[PDB]
């Protein structure tokens, strides 16, 4: 599980 | 600390009087944690954006201990597949990428 | 280099004869890049898993230069909101988290 993220 | 990346960089944190684990995630702007009950004021925030948005509670200036370092930053609380320490708190602990 | 995390850790990469930018992402297991034509063999791989899966092309042992370091690793090629260097390649360049 590769993830990253924004919002 | 120096953390190699052969495994997922999971560390112990203390938040809202609880002990949790979270992933040090340089690809995440923000810190998102689930199943924590924080005191004090919050406001809703929309995050994600792929497929819709997810609404979380934004708590500002939250005291949190990350791998022994007592810091302060914004913590988003809501359901998350895995607890994430984002750049916002990695800067606080003085965490850098080195090679 | 030593890279602080006040901004997104975006670096220049050279892949398949092209110059690209990608995010050093400790929260990602794998490296996913879009708009590259790589030579040689591949196999489909299903990734993600929230809302469905995304199918990408897995190329093994791909020569890639990441911020001046010439290394070899698996590269997944498919549409991605942002080009991502995952831990699989960060280990190759000897990249660690430090605090």
């Amino acid at each position: 599980e590769t993830f990253y993220v924004d919002g | 600390p120096q953390i190699t990346l052969w495994q997922r960089p999971i560390v112990t944190i203390k938040i809202g009087g609880q002990l949790k684990e979270a992933l040090l995630n340089t690809g995440a702007d923000d810190t998102v944690l689930e199943e924590v009950n924080l005191p004090g004021r919050w406001k809703p925030k929309l995050i994600g954006g792929i497929g819709g948005f997810v609404k979380v509670r934004q708590y500002d200036q939250v005291p949190i201990e990350i791998c022994g370092h007592k810091v302060i930053g914004t913590v988003l609380v809501g359901p998350t597949p895995t607890n994430v320490i984002g750049r916002n708190l990695m800067t606080q602990i003085g965490c850098t990428l080195n090679f």
